[PDB]
RNA sequence: UUGUUGAUUUUGUGGGUGGUGGUGCAU
């Protein structure tokens, strides 16, 4: 089980309990409130700001939140459930998500332990 | 208890709302959703005494400002009870136009609407007249395919009652792109009424609304069921088919292709 | 009766004045309330209270996401009986035939008449080619039998639903297609008459489908060709006339 | 429409320290994360519609 | 897109619907 595959189910489970803050605005609102348990950030964000200002908030001394690095925004949005399923079943009209923040895991899965163990 | 000055001011709010018909609502009333104890603040405004105009604008104020979780109580505790009270107490058992509009706006939030009106009502002794009026709001208003499909799956799993069958027919009439799992749930619902061991549902007398819903399902989702599912439904109409509606359901079912 | 009417009018005016007075009292109450808004809100904020979801609530959220994952069915309409379809088809045929007879007898659809006109006349990936040349460049490297293949692909690639303005692009393409149909006829085709026959009729069929939706665009191009050829006849006489002209006229009879 | 307004609300220094450039609403229901709109004469909450003085 | 909000809407192309409609009739 690769780390990326572990996150794919974890984000899926977090969706099922309304535990994801999707978007830059919802992400930062979650981080400022201390409600963020995990932050997933995209590498290819064109504006160097969005990387810095998410990183600084997550690395705050009062509330340190683990950070993950994702290659493409489009695939993160697919994990965030933005994309739509086709007649074939493949995702379509998928909307890229620069930042996704987990508020509630929902269910305890072995894949969550792997991610937490990776960070520890 | 709220501050005595606050109570007196909001007592004046309620008196305004009782006869309010047009204009600007009181500013104090407009800020209720922002308040944490809005339920207590709403209690002193006498929601039962709200004029139909206030109910519409109060609904226009709250589901927009309150969270999805908080809207559901405003939906469930006030506009549902007012919806039932107006129908029961009216001479012709009709619903006021402004309350009717208020139900539409509450539908703007589907999850709260389903969980504050539809599921509570059908699970709390809904009557045919209540189902008809509420179905018309559901029929006329655009609902997301996603939220409706889950709502349809709910009503199908509930115990059979004619008022629930109306809502099942309304959603089927909407012609939404139902997910295949929802289609299977629709089939299973009509499966359970065939005589086989089976529950008493097999022997229950079936009203026309049940068959009209079964015709709508056949007319629309015939191309989205498996051959095995089709054969089982063809057995249902054999055992429980109506005199006149039964042949057409057979005609619609037989002309469809398997998925 | 008059006295009863006057009392009715007086009563209606009396009730109207009461409603206006009630409206005035209400606006004063609202205005006084707004003035006291800040004091009431200050104390309420001071008394603001300090900071499990149901099983029916847990199941809904589980269902919604599963439905999001799940594929959706396409909707269908009720199948009309063969008798109803024939009756509707017969009814449409009757309406169209009756319209033709009316148009024959002098009915004009702007339902004006021919006599109205005769007042004052005597006294005085895939690229959609907006022009005829553009279509040739796209189909320059393709064979004669391949024109229908590319032409239909252009229509498919630019259907009205795909994007805004595709109607206009197809409308212009309808004019472009007609010139292509006429253009090919002008070109020599004695070598491969059979292949030319397999493209010439096929393009006309596509033009017929386009004309059904873009008759206005086709009509404008058709009138331009009539004007252009007339000008060519003014200077070249029969030398202007070509096979494409003879082909051109037939297509109007078709379309 | 305003694009990336959220980027403007808070500033980052070269060390990664994040500082908030706008005041947050004190209404308990709004809680943290609700930023007041800065007008010339007042601070306005878009959620509660409450009005605060700029220098209060 | 809402009034701050988060995909509930907006846009373009197709498109089913008379329906909180009445009135009588047959337990």
């Amino acid at each position: 089980v690769t780390i990326e595959d572990a996150l794919k189910v974890v984000l899926r489970t977090a969706l099922v309990h309304d535990g994801l803050a999707r978007g830059l605005r919802e992400s930062t609102k979650a981080l400022t409130r201390g409600e963020a348990l995990l932050v997933v950030l995209v590498s290819s964000v064109t504006e160097a700001n969005i990387i810095k200002l998410v990183e600084g908030l997550a690395n705050d001394p009062e509330n340190k939140v683990p950070l993950i690095k994702v290659a493409d925004a489009k695939q993160l949005g697919e994990w965030a459930g933005l994309g739509k399923i086709d007649r074939e079943g493949n995702a379509r009209k998928v909307v890229g998500a620069s930042v996704v923040v987990v508020k509630n895991w929902g269910a305890e899965t072995d894949e969550l332990s792997m991610i937490m163990e990776h960070f520890s | 208890a709220l501050p005595e000055k606050v109570i007196k001011a909001y007592t004046t709010v309620g008196s305004i709302l009782k006869t309010w018909t047009h204009g600007k609502l009181p500013k104090l009333f407009k800020v209720i959703p922002s308040l944490r104890n809005w339920q207590d603040v709403i209690y002193v405004t006498n929601p039962e005494e709200w004029s139909p105009h206030v109910v519409y604008e109060a609904t226009k104020l709250f589901v927009s400002n309150l969270t999805a979780k908080e809207s559901q109580k405003f939906i469930n505790l006030i506009l549902l009870e007012r919806f039932r009270d107006n129908i029961e107490t009216s001479e012709d058992h009709s619903l006021n136009y402004h309350i009717y509009r208020a139900v539409k706006k509450s539908l703007y939030k589907p999850s709260a609407f389903f969980k504050g009106f539809l599921f509570p009502l059908v699970e709390t002794g809904c009557n045919v007249r209540e189902a008809t009026i509420a179905g018309s709001v559901l029929a006329k208003v655009s609902v997301p395919a996603l939220h409706s499909s889950a709502a349809l799956s709910y009503l199908l799993r509930l115990p059979f009652s004619p008022p629930t069958t109306v809502f099942i027919k309304i959603l089927l009439d909407k012609k939404y792109a139902l997910p295949y799992q929802t289609v299977d749930d629709c089939v299973y619902y009509f499966m359970r009424f065939r005589i086989l061991s089976n529950g008493e549902d097999a022997t229950r007398v079936l009203p026309v609304i049940w068959h009209k819903a079964f015709l709508t399902f056949a007319q629309r989702y015939k191309n989205d069921i498996t051959q095995d599912q089709r054969d089982f439904l063809l057995e249902t109409v054999r055992q429980r088919g109506h005199k006149d509606i039964g042949p057409e359901i057979r005609r619609e079912l037989l002309a469809g292709a398997s998925r | 009766k008059a006295e009863v009417m006057k009392e009715v009018i007086a009563k209606s005016k009396f009730y109207k004045q009461e409603r206006q007075k009630a409206q005035g009292i209400m606006e004063d109450q609202i205005d006084n309330l707004d003035d006291n808004f800040e004091d009431v809100m200050s104390e309420l904020m001071m008394t603001q209270p300090k900071k499990p979801k149901t099983d029916l609530d847990k199941e809904y959220d589980i269902k919604v996401k599963e439905l999001q994952l799940d594929k959706r069915a396409a909707p269908s309409d009720r199948t009309k009986t063969e008798e109803e379809k024939n009756a509707e088809a017969e009814e449409k045929k009757r309406e169209l035939e009756q319209q033709r007879l009316d148009r024959m007898n002098g009915m004009i659809e702007l339902e004006r008449g021919v006599e109205d006109l005769d007042d004052g006349f005597w006294e005085n990936s895939i690229s959609c080619p907006r022009t005829h040349d553009a279509l040739l460049d796209q189909v320059k490297k393709l064979d004669l039998d391949d024109h229908p293949k590319i032409v239909k692909n252009i229509i498919k690639a630019y259907q009205p639903k795909l994007a805004e303005g595709n109607k206009e692009k197809l409308g212009k393409f309808t004019a472009v297609l007609l010139r292509h149909i006429i253009f090919l006829s002008n070109q020599n085709y004695l070598k491969n008459v059979q292949s030319f026959k397999r493209t010439q009729n096929a393009l006309i069929s596509i033009l017929k489908s386009l004309s059904e939706k873009y008759n206005r665009e086709l009509s404008e191009e058709c009138r331009d060709y009539i004007n252009e050829m007339q000008a060519r006849y003014k200077k070249n006489h029969f030398d202007a006339l070509s096979n494409g002209d003879l082909v051109f006229f037939s297509i109007i009879g078709i379309l | 429409k305003v694009k990336l307004a959220v980027l403007s609300y808070y500033k980052v220094d070269a060390e990664g320290k994040v500082t908030k450039l706008r005041r947050e609403c004190s209404n308990p229901t709004c809680g943290a994360g609700v930023f007041l709109a800065n007008h010339k004469d007042r601070l306005y909450c878009g959620k509660c519609h409450s009005v605060y003085k700029v220098n209060a």
